[PDB]
């Protein structure tokens, strides 16, 4: 979750 | 062979008197009259028991009655050489306890002038010229209280768009991010170091007189809250999406500098500003955030997860100076004091549970540990004064202002079905971050 | 097994921390240490199904108000607690619920309203007005006692059931 996603 | 106990608290250690914790014995519970007995024991002197008792005693004993019973301990009646050998160190312990009391916990005497009167009377009563020559030390301590080089010179203060002295033009994008994080770390470290244990023991910051008994703690907490709100207010009041991603990026850079300066209070400031309602839903703004900064913010956020597991880890690992986060300490202290019984009962007799007080004292000590080493960073007076007089709320109240922020968020990024309206630009100066690595 | 993230929200100073403690304080024990995982996690069987309650109670940090959102975004179920002897702690419930609704972005969040009672004071919030408030919010109401453990189990179980039935 969170707008600061990661991939 | 001591007195008949009809003239002393010489009743021998019994299960209705003291219990220890399974090379000095660790007291876990006991009647007060024997608690002070062990505090001024003849067999040995216990300096850590003194340090723990005098820090955490007001919850089961008032300063006046403590002075009274320690005077009662100092005045020993004789039933011989054996007994004078015994009497000497008991009086010694009593006087060193008074010394520690006036030394590290002098507030008890500033708030009660008659307590100081009784102490001065009591020390003027000791007889034996050798003992009195030794007592002059406590006298001098009372009279006193009634009235660092780093390896390399600290790094240069960095500037960006605002030239020094131009305080009018100070703002988030005007000051250099590195210096913002620096001055905030200095101010927050000073706020963290100013909190004394007299403001935490007894959970006194949660009671009705918290403004009186915990002014420094509340000052620091209000500072961090105010800065979180300022961050949200800078993001949301920046209605142009371009400038808004600029703002979010600078804030993530400041978070990086916080992570470096081991300022975890500021890290949590930032990640709370990000986790707030008004900011957490700005999808169109986080879209344009570089991935390398997304991972910085994600690494920061993960510190609080599973009850701050990674924060506790990283704090125990880093080398100070550092500004740790206070809320965890306060939660633990309150839960120990309100989750453990105030007294144990044995054979129908009530004994003061001291273990609880010792645990709270441990938390206090860990707070005081990180208050020693300061930061090797030069203060800029006017940037500090900028962050000291920041008032995001203004004359508004909590709910009024929170609602203003959330409604502004709805204005700058309406919910899904509605298209994103574009807004004019706010800042008439360049928005490029001057990096987050210093000059030289 | 399933793990349920519960959050305890309510005004401080009235000893809401008694709620969580009395639960995972396996009873007839009175020793508590808020530094172990066992101090906020507990496995229980509710309606035959086994689950693990992880309870977040930010007691003492009431002044870190700007953090509430973060904390509240942790949970899937909420216990809105007020002191039966303290009227203002009962009046704060409305904005507490507004905030919970706002951070979870939902008008139907799994939550229960619970009123704790420490005996040494006198009740100033009658059971009827709290029942009425709970009915107006569409959530259950359970009263608890901080000295007898009465109602604690019911309080947490019914929130778990509100989560399942959601």
């Amino acid at each position: 979750x969170h707008p600061w996603s990661v991939a | 062979l001591p007195s008949a106990d009809v003239y002393r608290f010489a009743e021998p250690d019994s299960e209705e008197n003291i219990i220890f914790e399974e090379g000095i014995p660790i007291i876990k519970a006991g009647t007060v009259i024997k608690l002070i007995e062990r505090l001024t024991y003849h067999m040995y002197a216990d300096p850590n028991f003194v340090r723990t008792f005098l820090t955490t005693y007001r919850s089961f004993c008032k300063p006046q009655e403590l002075l009274s019973l320690i005077i009662e301990r100092f005045e020993i009646p004789e039933p011989k050489r054996f007994r004078k050998e015994y009497i000497q160190p008991v009086q010694l312990r009593v006087l060193n306890v008074c010394r520690h009391w006036v030394e590290h916990h002098f507030y008890d005497f500033e708030r009660d002038a008659y307590l100081l009167q009784r102490m001065e009377e009591f020390i003027g009563t000791v007889r034996g010229k050798a003992m009195k020559k030794w007592v002059e030390s406590i006298t001098k301590i009372i009279q006193r209280k009634k009235i660092i080089t780093f390896q390399s010179s600290p790094p240069t203060v960095e500037w960006h768009i605002s030239r020094p002295g131009h305080i009018e033009t100070f703002d988030l994008l005007t000051l250099h991010p590195i210096e913002i994080a620096r001055q905030l770390t200095l101010l927050e470290s000073d706020l963290y170091r100013a909190v004394q244990p007299s403001e935490l023991v007894g959970s006194v910051w949660t009671k009705e007189d918290k403004e009186i008994n915990s002014p420094n703690l509340l000052k620091m907490i209000r500072h961090t809250t105010n800065l979180t709100l300022w961050f949200e207010k800078c993001i949301v009041e920046t209605e142009n999406l371009e400038e808004r991603v600029a703002v979010v990026s600078r804030i993530i850079e400041i978070l990086q500098v916080f992570q470096e300066l081991n300022n975890f209070n500021g890290v949590l400031e930032v990640v709370s500003a990000m986790n707030s309602s008004p900011v957490y839903r700005l999808d169109h703004t986080f879209e344009q955030i570089p991935s390398r900064q997304k991972k910085i913010l994600e690494e920061a956020h993960e510190l609080s997860e599973d009850h701050y597991k990674k924060y506790l880890a990283k704090l125990r690992s880093i080398n100070p100076p550092c500004v740790p986060f206070f809320g965890i300490y306060l939660t633990n202290i309150l839960k120990t004091e309100e989750g453990n019984p105030e007294v144990l009962k044995r054979h129908g007799k009530e004994l003061i549970n001291f273990s609880k007080r010792r645990k709270v004292a441990e938390i206090t000590g860990e707070i005081q540990q990180y208050q020693n080493q300061p930061y090797c960073l030069r203060v800029e007076s006017d940037i500090k004064r900028f962050f000291e007089n920041l008032n995001p709320m203004g004359n508004s109240m909590e709910k009024e202002f929170t609602d203003y922020l959330f409604n502004k968020s709805l204005e700058i990024e309406p919910r899904n079905p509605k298209p994103l309206p574009r807004f004019p630009k706010k800042y008439s100066y360049p928005l490029k971050s001057p990096g987050v690595r210093p000059s030289n | 097994m399933t793990e349920y993230k519960l959050v305890v929200v309510g005004a401080g100073g009235v000893g809401k921390s008694a709620l969580t403690i009395q639960l995972i304080q396996n009873h007839f024990v009175d020793e508590y240490d808020p530094t172990i995982e066992d101090s906020y996690r507990k496995q229980v069987v509710i309606d035959g199904e086994t689950c693990l309650l992880d309870i977040l109670d930010t007691a003492g940090q009431e002044e870190y108000s700007a953090m509430r959102d973060q904390y509240m975004r942790t949970g899937e179920g909420f216990l809105c607690v007020f002191a039966i002897n303290n009227t203002k702690s009962f009046e704060d419930i409305h904005q507490y619920r507004e905030q919970i609704k706002r951070v979870k972005d939902s008008d139907d969040v799994p939550m229960v309203l619970v009123g704790n009672k420490c005996d040494l004071a006198a009740r100033t919030v009658e059971s009827r007005q709290a029942q009425d408030l709970a009915r107006s919010y569409g959530i259950p109401y359970i009263e608890t006692s901080a000295k007898t453990r009465q109602g604690v189990e019911d309080a947490f179980y019914t929130l778990v059931r509100e989560i399942r039935q959601h």
